[PDB]
């Protein structure tokens, strides 16, 4: 057993160090979203492998005094010069500079910060400057990431550069020191989120993007946006609210896998005997499968008119009719779950 | 991918899911800056590129300039009818991340499970196609049996499935749980 429970707040991060840090921001009088970004900026250097400035993230915020959620979209973007056949195989779309689209993650923490900041700017950063110069012992899903990419990584002298010792990846323990993100994070500290975007940052990411083979310009920095969603996606769940975010991400997927689900009013009794808890798994899988089905109709929706497919996605309705559909005894061929694609 | 939750004194809280999509992104590192640069471009779907055996691309997600691909992120807060957050959830691991984050929420609100167990509870996958069920290594052979003999094809994750970090109400406060897949730990006061 191993339970955390606690009186007043809390953050619940993939990294116990940026976990303290989100907490000591609250402590220290910051909203959750401050905590929420000053932990997101230790995220990126703990699990490196996983996030950070050069990516995008969507966050879904709370405010208990309005009674209103609301979603910020900073994920990123496709640069303006590409299209549609940019790519032949998929190591070209996974590998190298024509593989990165333009990175949100700074401009959704300065859009988040100033909806709902009560700490300043620099004082989340400060704490992973520290972090990223002092080092730190790399924790198990980084150790199992670098690993598991050895070959990539060692034989790419920039990576190595970090991610190893002695020319080999670094282990579980060992120490991972990030000393040139820390300036770069000590820069954006400083002078905001226009460093990144249009500012002192900004024609180095463009020479280091296209010197590996990308397309990203400054004008996809400078006109990058965060965009504000008022109305996220939500479902009824009994007496509860689920607030989760619409295509481009995949909250109708979400929706409908518990919307199927709800109708069989699972409790513990469904999980209490072999026979019982067979089933109910089984239920599981055949909502996962039927969700799936209708998943490659999305797309981003200012790009693909995705209304009607959402509003099936979220209605209890269109649930009860494929729940009726899912058979106790067997499961069945892809067709049966009627998978589309326009 | 990575998913952080949070919830503040007032009641107010952060579901925040981030990701330079694939393991060090598109594996191109600033040696300037540092900056690590995502592989986002690889989550649109291409005409020329076949993922799965038997599969077509989706063109309501191909590449246009501007454009978002789709993402299987999820994060989500619960609220109770009285305005009270009563759970804070999301998770990181590629494709499962839709079907983990269902099934933290199911083991905590259906089942009974309290927030750490949700989150260690071992967990199963299925996207449709490929066509076959994904199940963690130290799920209730039980569960396996029920699956095989209504006919899915079953397979043994070589690692795991996802990663969630999670809050819920409790009559104690705020219990946090991290996944102990990926090593985190909460905290609080
Ligand atoms: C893929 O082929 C198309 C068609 O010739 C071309 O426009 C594109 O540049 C190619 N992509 C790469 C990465 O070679
Ligand atoms: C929550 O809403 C209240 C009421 O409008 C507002 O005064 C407050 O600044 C909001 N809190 C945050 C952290 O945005
Ligand atoms: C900043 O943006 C303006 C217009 O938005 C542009 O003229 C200028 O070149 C940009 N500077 C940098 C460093 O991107
Ligand atoms: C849920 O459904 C839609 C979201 O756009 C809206 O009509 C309704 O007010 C939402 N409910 C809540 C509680 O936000
Ligand atoms: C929505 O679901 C109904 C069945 O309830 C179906 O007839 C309709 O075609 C669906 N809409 C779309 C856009 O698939
Ligand atoms: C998928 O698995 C099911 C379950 O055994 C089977 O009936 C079906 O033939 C398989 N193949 C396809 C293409 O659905
Ligand atoms: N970056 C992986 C996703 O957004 O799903
Ligand atoms: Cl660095
Ligand atoms: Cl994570
Ligand atoms: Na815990």
């Amino acid at each position: 057993p191993d339970n955390h429970v606690y009186t007043r707040a809390a953050v619940a991060a993939d990294a116990k160090q940026c976990s303290k840090i989100g907490r000591d921001a609250l402590r220290d009088g910051g909203s959750a979203v401050d905590a929420a970004i000053a932990a997101l900026l230790c995220v990126g250097l703990m699990n490196a492998h996983s996030m950070g400035i050069g990516g995008g993230l969507f966050l879904t915020i709370y405010n208990s005094t309005t009674r209103k959620a609301e979603v910020i979209n900073a994920r990123e973007v496709a640069p303006r010069l590409a299209f549609a056949t940019m790519f032949n195989s998929s190591e070209q779309s996974q590998k190298g500079g024509l593989s990165v689209a333009v990175p949100g993650e700074i401009r959704g923490y300065e859009l988040a910060h100033q909806r709902h900041g009560r700490l300043p700017w620099a004082r989340l950063f400060q704490p992973s400057i520290q972090l990223a110069r002092q080092g730190f012992p790399v924790g198990k899903g980084l150790a199992a990431a670098l690993e598991n990419k050895r070959t990539v990584i060692e034989q790419q002298p920039v990576l190595c550069e970090v991610f190893c010792r002695d020319r080999k990846v670094l282990r579980e323990g060992e120490r991972l020191t990030l000393p040139q993100l820390a300036d770069t994070y000590e820069t954006l500290a400083i002078e905001g989120a226009q460093a990144f975007y249009n500012g002192s940052l900004t024609a180095q990411i463009v020479k280091d993007i296209q010197a590996a083979g990308g397309i990203v310009t400054a004008e996809d920095l400078n006109n990058y946006r965060a965009e504000l969603i008022e109305h996220p996606l939500n479902i009824s769940l009994g007496d509860a609210v689920l607030y989760m975010p619409s295509a481009p991400l995949s909250g109708p997927v979400l929706a409908l896998i518990l919307n199927i689900l709800k109708g069989y009013n699972f409790s513990r009794e469904s999980v209490e005997s072999p026979e019982q808890k067979g089933l109910t798994y089984h239920r599981i899988v055949e909502a996962f499968r039927f969700a799936y089905a209708k998943r490659t109709l999305l797309g981003d929706p200012k790009f693909v008119d995705v209304t009607e497919v959402v509003r099936n996605m979220t209605s209890e309705f269109f649930a009860a009719q494929l729940r009726a559909q899912i058979s106790d005894d067997t499961t069945h061929p892809i067709s049966y779950y009627k998978p589309e694609f326009y | 991918t990575a998913h952080l939750s949070v919830v503040a004194e007032d009641g107010s809280a952060v579901s925040a899911t981030s990701t330079i999509n694939l393991y060090f992104g598109s594996k191109v590192r600033s040696p300037v800056s540092g900056i690590l640069f995502n592989n986002e471009m690889d989550d649109f779907s291409s005409p020329s590129i076949t993922n799965e055996f038997g599969v077509p691309p989706s063109p309501a997600n191909f590449i246009q300039p501007g454009k978002q691909p789709l993402s299987s992120m999820c994060p989500t807060i619960m609220v109770g009818q009285d305005g009270q957050v009563r759970m804070v959830v999301g998770a990181a691991g590629g494709t499962q991340i839709t079907t983990a984050t269902a099934l933290a929420i199911i083991y905590n609100l259906w089942f009974g499970y309290d927030v750490k167990r949700a989150v260690e509870e071992p967990r199963l996958h299925n996207q449709l196609l490929p066509n076959v069920t994904t199940v963690e290594r130290n799920i209730d052979q039980a569960v396996t049996a029920a699956l095989e003999t209504r006919h899915h094809h079953t397979q043994i994750a070589s690692t795991f499935i996802a990663v969630v970090q999670a809050i819920v109400r409790t009559a104690g406060g705020w219990a946090a749980a991290s996944d102990s897949r990926k090593g985190g730990e909460p905290a609080g006061y």
